[PDB]
């Protein structure tokens, strides 16, 4: 875990799965196979 | 603690403490203006807040000045102290402090 | 404990030790204009603390012959800050006003200033049928004088001025006046460049006098717009 | 302006002090510029005599 | 939109489609978004459960790596820098780290610290000497000899270590004034004209307690540095041209493709030429 | 009926008949700072409608050689309107924007302008060691251009541009790109004359062309901050 | 009055103030009280959940921080400081310690010491040594001789180290006769007029247990020192005047500001000039 | 109403109708010594009213060009009363002591006293190696004066002293001190022959100026031990 | 924690959050915006 007192001095955070592509992908206001137009 | 605000040739020991101000003879006169260089050697370094401050390399959050007049109890006076957030440079005239 | 007295607004704040209480005019507060007297329909910018604060004006020095001065508002800040910014962006506007005039002198000076907010304040021209100017009129941050304070420059008497809201700096008393002004207006909003809703009198109805150490004597005027509102927005009329 | 009578200085002083209100915060500790030293202080020296 | 990822998203199978107004290859690029079209609407996919993991591009673990920050070399001898060198850290000095950080607009992060030391006579053997590192914020006075009193450290916060011993290391958390350290900055320094665009931390200090030798020798210092607790903002357009200075992104290009800045990628004779054609 | 768009702020108001949808950038919206996230103390001043409307820079020639424009914000913009105003009187400022990007030509016309909203985009210079001067990054109103738009002048590259928010003006397509910026910034506010959050540029990946009737092809760009907020009041820095 | 302070206090948003009697910014320096005049009541502010931690500033850690209070280099050869150096404890030879501890009156506080060691050829390779350090409390009998029988340490608490070794550490527990340190002290050591003014902890007795080599060697001690566990009380005006003696507060001054006699603050043109203009 | 008060020990008693409130150094009140604090066993003498009030030591002029004077305790009492028969008679003494500072003038006077109680004040001597000695150090009931007072003769500064328990006495708002302070000691009781717990310091930070009648301005000290606690008996020191 | 015997052994105490700043800042007897006078 971590033997230090300052929290900053433990190992690295590899357990953050999460993700929203869609902020790069589709940063478009309005939302299958429809025209886009 | 006290700001060495008449940190000027001629001054010396507590005459450096002070700041003298005399009956003037114009209006709207600017009577001196104080650098907030707490880390350039200046008339806030050797406070309790500037010297404690200078252990650190870091600092958030208010300061607070206090003036005391020390004329005689027959003397008056109004005066307006103004603190300028940075951008440009010092003011020189009141309607600009003012601000 | 009525003769201490602090006024702050924004990032503006005043002190006094030697108040003699302060006057609202008519017994009123400003305040924003409602939905039901309303008359433009744009959504209005309320700008508050970078328009409702203290505005200090340049001082005049109150000599033995001195007549009186005068202010106009909203002319006197039309170009002072962020409130004359937006006087001149901006075709209407609506504020009420805290004015503080000071002046301070010694236990041995005697003097008593009237210092009255005078609605509506239409001068006079003296020996002349000739209707005052522009430049007679729009004086700015400097303000004006009186040339004869006796008839307050407009035919009628300085002696019943106290029918308007007004205090008195009596040098033994005090030494600074504060009124609260309300909008006035028989609209509610207005164009700032051409209509002056308040006039800020200070007269010496009793000289300064002194026999000791002689010594100038400044009157100093801070203003501080209050509840400003803005609507019709465009250009600037510099 | 300053005004005083006859008998007063017409010339008067002000103290101005400063201080940290309690929202104040400080970080990164280093040492302070305000203090050095060039040589031994006297009797440092004669410690180990 | 959010949601957890640990492996690659699974294909389903997909069967012919003939759908009037209905056109998922067509899409519209005007519109900033990237096309949407699903390897399913685009050809007949059979169905896979796909278990390829996702870690290794964590972001965590992809800046997550020691690289070699500063390189310093000096001469350890009687000077009648001088036993000592004083650093004025940055991250911008070795490319392989920098493109990396540059990937990303705003980095907050925590850097761990390791520091190698080598050195090399100018043969009776190496001296197993003693160095220290003392981390000099900014604004605070940094050592005008190898002796000075700014090196008993009273404050300022030092690390000994001999050569012998395994590389020093620490964690500097993160430090930065603001929420995130910028890894770019479309501003100037100071409320002046003449100030310096673009990009302060202060100065690493390292000098060999050891007072000189009879002999000289050639000290090395290597510091390297590895984020960790890593958050990152606003990915960006990879480096191609080469770096000139620490200090900005001043370009040149190298002299011929690739990587010139007339052209990134190199030539190939044409359009419809294919490079390395398979010829059977 | 995304290609179809009224944009209302304040007194003003943007439509276009061939839009591309609009992009959100990072799908985020501007909104005013919240308590848990400010460091200055003072008490901001939020204008609106004054600083909150659409303001439209001077047009540029899209030329058969061009090489792209660009505009800093909020430099473009700290000189115009109330919104300039507020900009010199406060030392901190904060905001998003609403941006959209204008040109028109026609059915017989090709050509495709990337747009795209560049957060801290540092500047190089071209070939020396010298790092970019005042005058080579503040261009104000009149914005500049790119030298080296392949490399979008700072040594990465144009073809990877597109991570950033953006969208295309492609002429057979549509005549307008929107794009709405949120606050971007390791800080809560910060001091807009010396620091530009995002760049706007505008290149021409496909450079204008036709064989009809030869007619100057403009670009228009016009941006509306949104959700403005003051701190720190003083004189202006004019 | 006394209460758990975890982060910087939040700001309450303040509206316009015009009230009689109510004057907030209006204070009376006579009394002895520091203005109490809030910000909320001295200008409209707004809200702000303030998160700064006060943690770096907790005396613990102001303190906390390893110091060099002793150095001594010597000759190790055969003397036909003989191998060895006797130090009289103190904490007011060097300057940067001695500045922080003076900042309060008294202080309560157990000691990690730490001993690093270095060596230096007066070249033909560098002698790992053995070094024996012995706490000689005050009254005890000092080392004579590099070999004497003091060095036997039967009740005496010695540490023998290796140059070879991590720095030698141990504790000292806080071990006035009194409740704790004084570091300042306004009175006489004896019952004579006599006697010392200001200001015994004893003697560190430092030894090179290895004979003598053919060759000299010139060997370095420096003794670091870290209060932990530390209280302290009535915090002091910081020194400003160079220091002059470990012995006492006697001062002179620079030469010229800043920090001479007659002058603390270095001076500027006059008390309107603004020495860092800012020239737009 | 805190400008108004009366001190009462004992035989003795002060009254002063300008006070500034009054300090009590950290907050603290003089108490005797609990047995769980304790480290003599012999059983204590506790004089109270023959020890504990209010002796007053020998004025000293304010002059133009005065630097400042000190009086160390216990040594300015250890000769005066029963309060020093007490101490040249035990070994050990513990006391908290009640300091009341005066000092009158006119309206027409202006100067500013920074009246400090510094604990463990150690001297440092001026331009030397050489320690402060046993006459430098020990004045008794006459004191000693300031040679350097702008860095309290320590090589601090006074612009600092503030963080020691204090007052001032500025003429224009009140013409005493008065500070309570508490044993202030590392140790229950001490030897007061040849150990100083506090130092009381007066020294005039604004110099004493007037245009009116010229007149002798004196400083007088009245301290008051409290709590008085003796221990170790035997013959006197004298 | 702490595997010495003597508790002084120990490593830094850093959770002493407890303060009085009045004790330096209102060390006056008698304690809003009311005129201190
Ligand atoms: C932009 C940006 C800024 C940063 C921070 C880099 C911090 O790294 C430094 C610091 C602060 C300290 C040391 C350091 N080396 O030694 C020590 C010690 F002495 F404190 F241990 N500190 C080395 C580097 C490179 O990362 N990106
Ligand atoms: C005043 C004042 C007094 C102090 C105490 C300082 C104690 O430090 C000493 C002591 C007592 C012991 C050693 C010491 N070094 O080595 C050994 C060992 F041999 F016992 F391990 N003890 C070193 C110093 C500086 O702090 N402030």
């Amino acid at each position: 875990i971590n033997f230090y007192k300052d929290s900053y001095a433990a190992s690295a955070s590899k357990q953050d799965f999460s993700q929203d592509p869609s902020k790069f992908t589709e940063p478009v206001v309005e939302g299958a196979g429809a025209p886009v137009l | 603690s006290m700001m060495e605000i008449n940190n000027t040739d001629g001054a010396n020991g507590m005459e450096r403490l002070r700041v003298d101000i005399s009956v003037q003879a114009d209006l709207d006169q600017l009577l001196f203006n104080i650098p907030l260089d707490i880390q350039l050697d200046g008339p806030l370094r050797n406070t309790l807040v500037g010297n404690i401050s200078r252990y650190y390399t870091h600092w958030s959050g208010s300061l607070e000045m206090t003036f005391m007049f020390c004329g005689s109890f027959m003397a008056t006076g109004k005066l307006i102290l103004c603190y300028t957030p940075p951008g440009g440079s010092c003011p020189t005239t009141r309607e600009t402090a003012m601000l | 404990s009525d003769r201490v007295l602090q006024l702050k607004l924004g990032n503006s704040a005043i002190v006094t030790q030697e108040a003699a209480n302060y006057c609202c005019a008519y017994g009123e507060w400003p305040n924003y204009l409602p939905d039901h007297e309303a008359v433009a329909i744009d959504k209005p910018t309320q700008p508050e603390t970078s328009t409702d604060r203290f505005y200090t004006l340049r001082s005049v020095k109150w000599e033995s012959n001195s007549t009186g001065w005068w202010w106009k508002l909203p002319d006197a800040l039309n170009n002072i800050g962020m409130f004359g910014q937006n006087v001149q962006y901006h075709y209407l506007y609506r504020s009420g006003f805290l004015i503080h005039v000071q002046c301070n002198a010694t236990k041995f000076h005697q003097g008593a200033l009237l210092v009255v907010a005078i609605p509506e304040h239409q001068r006079g021209a003296h020996d002349t049928t000739t209707s005052p100017g522009f430049n007679d009129i729009m004086k700015g941050e400097r303000g004006g004088t009186f040339n004869h304070p006796y008839v307050l420059d407009d035919g009628t008497s300085i002696a019943c001025a106290t029918i308007f809201p007004h205090q008195w700096i009596n040098l033994r008393t005090n030494n600074s006046a504060t009124i609260v002004l309300p909008w006035m207006n028989v609209a509610p909003m207005d164009f700032p460049l051409r209509h002056n809703q308040w006039t800020l009198a200070v007269i010496p109805v009793v000289p300064l006098g002194t026999r000791t150490m002689s010594s100038v004597v400044p009157i100093t005027v801070s203003i501080a717009p209050m509840c400003c509102e803005f609507n019709g927005l465009r250009h600037a009329i510099t | 302006n300053l005004i005083v009578p006859s008998e007063s200085s017409d010339t008067c002083s002000l103290i101005g002090f400063i201080a940290a209100k309690d929202d104040f915060s400080l970080r990164l500790m280093r040492d302070s510029p305000d203090i050095g030293q060039s040589n031994h202080l006297h009797g440092a020296e004669a410690a180990y005599q | 939109v959010e949601s957890i990822i640990k492996t690659a998203t699974d294909t389903v199978k997909s069967e012919i489609n003939a759908e009037l107004g209905v056109v998922p290859s067509l899409n519209a690029v005007e519109t900033g978004a990237t096309s949407n079209t699903e390897p399913e609407e685009a050809i007949q996919t059979r169905t896979v459960i796909n278990q390829h993991g996702v870690s290794e591009t964590l972001v965590e673990n992809f800046l997550g790596r020691a690289a070699l920050v500063s390189k310093k070399s000096f001469e350890y001898k009687n000077h009648a820098h001088k036993n000592f060198f004083k650093w004025t850290i940055n991250t911008k000095s070795f490319v392989q780290l920098r493109r990396k950080l540059e990937l990303f607009t705003y980095l907050r992060f925590d850097a761990e610290i390791t520091i190698l030391t080598t050195v090399a006579v100018n043969y009776m053997g190496l001296p197993d000497l003693t160095l220290q590192a003392m981390f000099v914020p900014t604004g605070a006075l940094t050592p005008k000899e190898q002796d000075s009193f700014h090196w008993q450290s009273g404050s300022n916060a030092s690390v000994f270590f001999k050569i012998s011993d395994p590389p020093a290391r620490m964690t500097i958390p993160f430090m930065c004034i603001n929420s995130a350290y910028s890894v770019f900055y479309d501003g100037f320094a100071g409320f002046e004209k003449n100030g310096l665009y673009g990009i302060t931390i202060g100065n690493l200090c390292v000098r060999i307690v050891n007072e000189h030798q009879p002999v000289g020798f050639t000290v090395t210092v290597r510091v390297y540095m590895k984020p960790k607790h890593i958050k990152a903002w606003a990915p960006r357009p990879p480096r191609t041209m080469p770096y000139m200075s620490i200090a900005n992104a001043n370009y040149k290009g190298r002299d011929t493709a690739p990587n010139t800045l007339n052209a990134i990628i190199g030539n190939r004779a044409s359009v419809t030429t294919m490079p390395h054609n398979i010829v059977t």
